[PDB]
DNA sequence: GCATCCGTGAGTCGAG
């Protein structure tokens, strides 16, 4: 049930060699595997939450 | 546990002193730590116990509020017609139990004041409170310990 | 930090309190300048943190940093269910699962 | 449907730390750096 | 031995950033004054945000426009960051019109100008349009306070309109600095500094002023005590 | 915890007897429309609504409080069933 | 988007001059602690009060010395002096020196202090010291107007060479505890309910105390006016 | 008395 969609990473006229990235797949950022977000975390107890 | 633990410092290092004023002066020079063990007049004590002496819990915690001393500093406080050497944190714990169960004498009896609170001591507290004060007041005590436990665990760092 | 010093802001009082605390914790070497001790903490991966409700600092320095976290496919929107009355089985005449 | 994050959803890192979001605080409640930068997630140390 | 009204210093860079200093203050009042304002600044300061979007030949958010590289989800994502300043205090809503085509990169400037409306970030990218790629939009921006999700308001001007999540608060960041100061023989006095970054829609100082007004007006709420009938 | 639960557990030889007592009493109150309550107006349990305070709709709460007031008599073989029914119907119509 | 807000209802519950509870609901999200923390700081720290700063006792060299003829040591008497609640009826009066002289088999209470112009002792039954046969107590206590809590070592004030500096508790407010509970108006469940609790010594009432607190805060908000 | 054969057991909710 997850949405699998590709998005184009290039632009008109751009020169590309063999193997260059064209469209970014699902769960992928600029050819790198993206399973989630990079968030800024603090490790402390908070009010029992 | 974080509020009920007392500091042990290495700077004073068991020095001997004749009169308390000598010790106060020594600490003032930065020669002796506040919570470091020393012997004044031959009986062991700390600079903190001499320097700050509170007439009641409210005053003590008021001093903690103004940044005079912390909850982990050993100090002298007058509680229930008794002169106590202990931390303001432990006074606070005691007052939490007391306010929770709405009985001050019984509360004072249940607590072990001179040890830091942990799983076993708190367990024994819950049981004794169950026996003496019954399940309703024990539930209230539980809720209280939850509240302050979390609240203090947060800012503990 | 250096940016902050250039911006014309010295050490905060709260940072002083926290530095006293960390100094007692044996985290930083006593006698150093506040900047030196803040660098000492930052190197251990810890920073000074202010509670948003109060404005007072967390008594200790806290470990803060970027972490990679994923959202797993077990989502409450899928799992929540409740029923008063509904369909019943054929033979057993009991509620369906 | 476009699903935002909500209380009850499951988050995890790559190291085996897993948990459910129990609270979404407004930005002003969140612990922040001296320069005013709030943090996204507050993990519990007890999990380590 | 009673402290009195402190000097109030004001520093500014553009409509974006500002610093506000109050010194000297009594001990601890650096926080007492500093923190509440931060909370009010970060939350309750009114502002502008885009509450709706209609594109021609687009039925919903999940669809892609021919000639346009960005998907509608991304286009709306870009539209979220649009900063719209209202010159008129009485103006509650504005519908920006955009019409563009051909090879080009459609930016925020391309919106047709309206009276008493200024885009504070004209360089903001919206879409990348290809040859023959045609984009036509009508966006709805409103005055609001706080963060109101698209699911909550559901604002639509027409049938094919797409409700958009709106962050109204013009305030981007608020920090406050308490530094040690002194007056005469007094020591350990507080010197407060409020650092404020906004989106330019409203300036830091305006925000600070209406936030102060908020705190005062909230302090008003104690003026009429009432007996508890619990007994 | 239910208010004065310890006292209630004190009143009875077995906890389940307390349970039965409260349940039955609550059923009585529901059936007779609360008219049979042993509680004075000032002792009435209150639910706090939007308009103001009102009577607590919950029968069990009432029964537990009534029980706490000592104004109730509980035990086996007090009166024959149909008699109690008819009498309660007499004093408090439904 | 379009928002409606009703002005909260201020609820007061008071037992004597020693205590009160204060409930403000409903409040907008986050505003529970927004008003709550500042008032706490202001209440404890800045509220005007009176304390015993310095005490001189005849034939007593220092604080830890013992008094022959009296059971309590000097320290225990200083403590008892810390709990003394003194009220200044005249706003002009910044400081008083209270003298007390007694001897023989008598237990000295706060009543025994010789009355001073426009100076009211709120707790005259407060215990100071007990004296046996042959015991003598000659003392003068220095009472100043001030704010908050100042340790003895901080002010260090002495009128006499044998005068002992006392930790001065000025605050008429003994404790402030505040809690914010989630309550709902109609559809929204998060709206803040602020419950405030204040302890005093009786010299200034909690309601008076809180009113002073909100005034101090409000005045500070006017400090953002002129550059 | 002691090896050997045949039948009957082997966690819970959830989704599937
Ligand atoms: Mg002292
Ligand atoms: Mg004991």
């Amino acid at each position: 049930g997850t949405a699998l969609d590709q998005r184009p990473r290039v632009v008109v006229g751009q020169r590309v060699r063999k193997g260059d990235l064209l469209a970014d797949g699902p769960a992928s950022e600029n050819g790198f595997l993206a399973l989630g977000q990079n968030v800024l975390v603090a490790i402390m107890p908070f009010d029992g939450y | 546990y974080y509020i009920t633990q007392v500091r042990k410092e290495k700077k004073g290092a068991g020095l001997e002193f004749a009169t308390p004023e000598e010790a106060l002066a020594a600490h003032e020079r930065g020669e002796v730590a506040l919570n470091a063990p020393i012997k004044v007049a031959g009986r062991e004590t700390s600079v903190g116990r001499l320097k700050y002496v509170f007439a009641n819990p409210d005053e003590a915690l008021l001093a903690v509020a103004h940044g005079i001393v912390d909850l982990q500093d050993v100090v002298t406080v007058r509680y229930m017609g008794k002169r106590l050497e202990t931390s303001p944190g432990r006074i606070l714990f005691a007052r939490i139990v007391a306010e929770a169960v709405e009985d001050e004498k019984v509360a004072w009896e249940l607590i072990q004041l001179d040890v830091p609170q942990e799983k076993n001591s708190l367990k024994d507290l819950v049981y004794q409170a169950f026996l003496r004060l019954g399940m309703e007041k024990t539930a209230r005590l539980l809720d209280a310990l939850k509240y302050y436990g979390f609240t203090f665990s947060t800012t503990s760092g | 930090f250096g940016k902050r010093k250039g911006e014309g802001f010295g050490v905060d009082k709260r940072e002083v309190e926290v530095l006293r605390r960390a100094e007692k914790l044996g985290l930083v070497t006593p006698g150093k300048t506040p900047e030196e001790q803040l660098k000492e903490l930052f190197l251990q991966g810890k920073v000074v943190l202010y509670d948003g409700r109060t404005g007072e600092p967390i008594e200790g320095p806290i470990v803060v940093g970027q972490m990679f976290i994923m959202k797993l496919y077990h989502m409450v929107e899928d799992k929540m269910h409740a029923r008063s009355t509904g369909p019943y089985s054929l033979i057993t005449q009991q509620p369906l699962g | 449907q476009k699903r935002k994050l909500q209380v009850g959803d499951k988050l995890a890192n790559r190291h085996g730390n897993k948990g459910v979001v129990a609270k979404i605080l407004p930005v002003e409640d969140m612990p922040h750096l001296p320069d005013g930068t709030p943090v996204d997630v507050i993990l519990n140390p007890l999990g380590v | 031995s009673k402290l009195k009204a402190p000097v109030f210093t004001v520093r500014t860079q553009g409509r974006e950033y500002g610093e506000f200093v109050l010194e000297p203050l009594e001990r601890g009042f650096g926080v007492t004054l500093g923190n509440p304002l931060r909370r009010i600044l970060l939350s309750s300061i009114p502002g502008t945000a885009v509450t709706s979007v209609y594109i021609e030949d687009v039925l919903h958010e999940f669809s892609t426009i021919p000639g346009v590289k960005e998907d509608v989800v991304e286009i709306i994502l870009n539209l979220k960051e649009l900063v719209v300043r209202f010159l008129n205090p009485s103006l509650q809503t504005v519908t920006l019109l955009l019409k563009a085509e051909g090879p080009k990169e459609v930016k925020a400037r391309d919106f047709l100008p309206v009276a008493d409306v200024e885009i504070m970030n004209p360089d903001l990218h919206i879409a990348t349009l290809e040859e023959g790629g045609r984009l036509n939009m009508e966006v709805r921006v409103d005055r609001g306070v706080g963060y109101v999700p698209a699911e909550k308001h559901g604002i639509k001007d027409r049938i094919n309109a797409i409700p958009v999540d709106a962050v109204f608060s013009p305030v981007r960041r608020v920090a406050f600095q308490v530094e040690d100061t002194r007056l005469g023989q007094r020591t350990d006095l507080d010197k407060l500094t409020l650092r404020i970054w906004t989106d330019g829609s409203v300036t830091p100082l305006e925000a600070l002023n209406q936030a102060v007004e908020i705190l005062r007006e909230h302090l008003t709420y104690f003026s009429n005590p009432q007996a508890a009938a619990v007994a | 915890a239910e208010p004065g639960i310890d006292k209630l557990f004190g009143m009875v030889d077995s906890k389940y007897r307390l349970t039965v007592v409260v349940a039955k009493r609550a059923q009585q109150l529901l059936r007779h429309g609360f008219k049979n309550t042993v509680l004075e107006p000032e002792e009435r349990p209150k639910m706090q609504t939007l308009e103001g305070l009102f009577d607590d709709p919950n029968a069990v709460t009432w029964a537990m409080k009534e029980l706490l007031t000592g104004r109730l008599v509980f035990g086996e073989n007090l009166v024959p069933e149909d008699r109690l029914q008819k009498e309660m119907e007499r004093l408090y119509p439904v």
